């Protein structure tokens, strides 16, 4: 089900509501905007990861663990260098904290109701 | 053509790899240790962290110092 994450990904570069990287992380999560937050995993990053899983845990913020930076960053799109073909030399990104504003969207609902159950 | 002084350089910027970390202190429990001052200013409410210097806090962007 992770296209719907894909779709809502989109929404919040169109819209422009996901703030994403760690320090702006640690900015919107101190500033209470924050919805929903991507992770990577089996990295180098021994005591960090136990830093933003705990930032995560600290008021009313949602998980998504994926297991690739690279996969994550090609999802974002950060380095999409010939879209015509394949992007030639992507950066691996760990924490994007997306805030959809025009959550009138089909993705939204389907992950909430995945993050319900 | 030559001169006679040697020349000034431009200041080399000190880049640190994962400075977030050092802001705050995890917890055993899924809880934060906040070590540095939060800004008290009206244009960064609590999210813009203050310097903690040798012997004052300044921030950045607002431009506030606190002497003790």
């Amino acid at each position: 089900v992770n296209t719907a994450l894909q779709e809502v990904l989109k929404t919040a570069l169109i819209h422009d509501g996901l703030a994403r990287g760690i320090r702006e992380a640690a900015k919107a999560l101190d500033k209470r905007q924050a919805h929903l937050c991507v992770l990577a995993s089996n990295c180098d990053e021994p005591m960090y990861v136990k830093l933003v899983e705990a930032l995560c845990a600290e008021h009313q913020i949602n998980l998504i663990k994926v297991d690739d930076n690279k996969k994550l960053g090609e999802w974002v799109g950060l380095c999409k260098i010939d879209r015509e073909g394949k992007p030639r030399k992507v950066v691996g990104c760990s924490c994007v904290v997306v805030k959809d504003y025009g959550k009138e969207s089909q993705a939204k609902d389907v992950i909430e109701e995945y993050f319900k159950c | 053509k030559s001169y006679t002084t040697p020349k000034k350089n431009k200041h080399k910027r000190k880049k640190v790899k994962l400075a977030v970390l050092k802001y705050y202190k995890v917890d055993e429990n899924g809880k934060i240790s906040r070590l540095r001052r939060e800004c008290p200013s009206d244009e960064c409410g609590a999210g813009v962290f203050m310097a903690s210097h040798f012997d004052r806090h300044y921030c950045g962007k607002c431009c506030l110092t606190y002497c003790f």
